[PDB]
């Protein structure tokens, strides 16, 4: 579940 | 003594059995050049492809092309940097890569060429599809003879061979075989596989090989491996202007001595043409038909066996016992008359399927030959 | 020479078929296999 | 879209059910000359055959095409592109 | 930040979605790959 949170945040970072 | 001379018997094949060859060639491998004054010259794999073509040995022999190998494929021995700088560099732009060439041992003796990454797949490509082929066992000999460039070390391209694509093919044989034979046949030691493989068991570098001053400067009586490999290198230095009945008589009985104890499942057999008279740099003074008797004593037991090329820094001699071998494994002899190609008059005032010995000082005493015979078989026994 | 490379271009065309008909084949055969596997690990847990 | 590969526009069609024929490849399209037209696959590919095959630029144009009328919605893919990346090695 | 967290909320609920619906038709997805699997094998034949 951790591992969603860095991939969402690099997702609004694109 | 171990050694003893005999007469050099006529050339005799199997009739009954039969053996499946697929010849591997592209037709882009003679296209590059080393530079104007290298004695190395790719041109003899072609020439020697139009004689076979010509010879009509097409009729009972299978032939393919082999797909160039990928940049990872041949990263399977050398390292990443070496290959990384042999892809970027061009003989124009060295000004800037320097540093990395003197690093690398290149320029100097071993000269940057374009197609240079060109040639390297070639030759990896048709070793590796040959040992896949190999393993496969739909063909019982795959004779590339673009490659056998055995000089080649894991980071440093010495002896003007670039890519060493025999470990390859080794590598993708001992993907499915336990032991395989390696037999050496060029003059110069095969320093590149020898390194590669000598701290291991799974392979038989056995070499023929001369000792003196060169450039490897290797291939000692002392040799022979370390850890696990251990007596695994065999190795036989002579002496100059050894002739066809002594070479004969030094090959067969450690050849035998080898697949008796070893017990191979598949050889790779260098072939490599610098081992013939009126050779550039080789001392030796081997003829045509002594460098295809040991092919044939190889061929004469029924195993797979992967055949490539390798040195030669002549073209016509190199080119007739090529196609002399290749005829040789489908148990068919070739004729002496060289049928016109288009390169037909590059071969000699003679024109005849032969290469001649010359007179050379034969310093390689039967007492020398005795004495490396018994040293290989102590250190043979314990295999 | 016409001759020899016409038949030279055929014998490599069969091989490559040949290779690449073996090669669909046991891609499929793997990929089932792998299936059977995944199935077999998935309801021990 | 034309710098993609065969494979590529192949897959696309075949994914899709888009109805264009598969791209004729370089070397394909190349051996279709005077003499080059005596060959079985040119005979056999260009007229009265349902296995007709046409250029790569056109099948390119069309895969473009389709792709960008082809609307999204992040909520739709961004959860499948990620159970895909973690199901890959699987 | 509550409405920057929502879209994480909304992305992890919908993977756990796409989960449980795997978890929940195993047995028919893999049944329906194997029977392609196996006719891809008979037409290649
Ligand atoms: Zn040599």
């Amino acid at each position: 579940n951790i591992s969603l949170n860095e991939e969402v945040t690099f997702f609004e970072k694109a | 003594m171990v050694y003893e001379a005999t007469p050099f018997d006529p050339i005799t094949v199997k009739p009954s059995d039969k053996r499946r060859v697929a010849y591997f060639y592209d037709a882009d491998v003679g296209n590059y050049a080393y530079g104007a004054g290298h004695p190395m010259k790719p041109h003899r794999i072609r020439m020697a492809h139009s004689l076979i073509m010509n010879y009509g040995l097409y009729k009972k022999m299978e032939i393919y092309r082999a797909k160039p190998a990928t940049k990872q494929e041949m990263c399977q021995f050398h390292t990443d940097e070496y290959i990384d700088f042999l892809s970027r560099v061009t003989p124009d732009n060295l000004e800037m890569f320097k540093r990395e060439s003197v690093k690398f041992n290149v320029g100097d003796d071993c000269p940057v060429f374009d197609g240079l990454y060109e040639y390297c797949s070639i030759s990896g490509g048709g070793s590796m599809e040959g040992a896949a082929r190999l393993n496969r066992g739909k063909c019982d000999v795959a004779v590339n003879y673009a490659g056998g460039l055995h000089h080649a070390k894991k980071s440093e391209a010495s002896g003007f061979c670039y890519l060493n694509d025999i470990v390859l093919g080794i590598i993708e044989l001992l993907r499915y075989h336990p032991r395989v034979l390696y037999i050496d046949i060029d003059v110069h030691h095969g320093d590149g596989v020898e390194e590669a493989f000598y701290t291991t068991d799974r392979v038989m570098t056995c070499s023929f090989h001369k000792y003196g001053e060169f450039f490897p400067g290797t291939g000692e009586l002392r040799d022979i491996g370390v850890g696990a490999g251990k007596n695994y290198a065999v190795n036989v230095p002579l002496r100059d202007g050894i002739d066809d009945a002594t070479y004969r008589s030094v090959f067969e009985p450690v050849i035998k001595k080898i697949m008796e104890w070893y017990q191979p499942s598949a050889v790779v057999l260098q072939c490599g043409g610098d081992s013939l008279s009126g050779d550039r740099l080789g001392c030796f003074n081997l003829s045509m038909e002594g460098h295809a008797n040991c092919v044939n004593y190889v061929k004469s037991f029924g195993i797979p066996m992967m055949v490539v090329g390798g040195g030669g820094y002549t073209m016509r001699n190199v080119a007739r016992t090529w196609c002399f071998e290749t005829g040789l494994l489908n148990n068919v002899v070739l004729d002496k008359d060289l049928p016109y190609n288009e390169y037909y008059e590059y071969y000699g005032p003679d024109y005849k399927l032969s290469v001649r010995p010359s007179n050379m000082f034969n310093v390689n005493t039967p007492e020398y030959l005795d004495k490396v015979m018994t040293n290989i078989f102590a250190n043979l026994e314990n295999t | 020479e016409t001759i020899a490379t016409r038949t030279f271009i055929h014998q490599d065309f069969h091989k490559k078929v040949t290779d690449l008909r073996a090669r669909l084949l046991n891609r499929t055969t793997q990929t089932w296999y792998d299936i059977n596997k995944e199935r077999r690990d998935m309801d021990i847990v | 879209f034309e710098e993609y590969t065969d494979a590529f526009l192949r897959r696309y069609k075949d994914h899709f059910q888009l109805d264009v024929p598969d791209n004729l490849t370089l070397q394909g399209y190349l051996l279709g000359s005077k003499l080059g037209a005596k060959t079985y696959s040119y005979k056999r590919n260009t007229q009265g055959q349902h296995d007709k095959r046409i250029h790569k630029r056109d099948l390119a144009n069309v895969v473009r095409r389709h792709f960008d009328e082809h609307s999204i919605k992040e909520t739709d893919c961004i959860p499948q592109f990620i159970y895909k990346v973690k199901n890959q090695k699987k | 930040l509550s409405r920057k967290d929502k879209r994480r909320f909304n992305i992890e609920s919908k993977v756990n979605k796409i989960y449980q619906n795997f978890y929940s038709e195993r047995d028919n997805q893999y049944k329906d790959r194997l029977t392609a699997l196996q006719t891809d094998l008979t037409s290649l034949h």
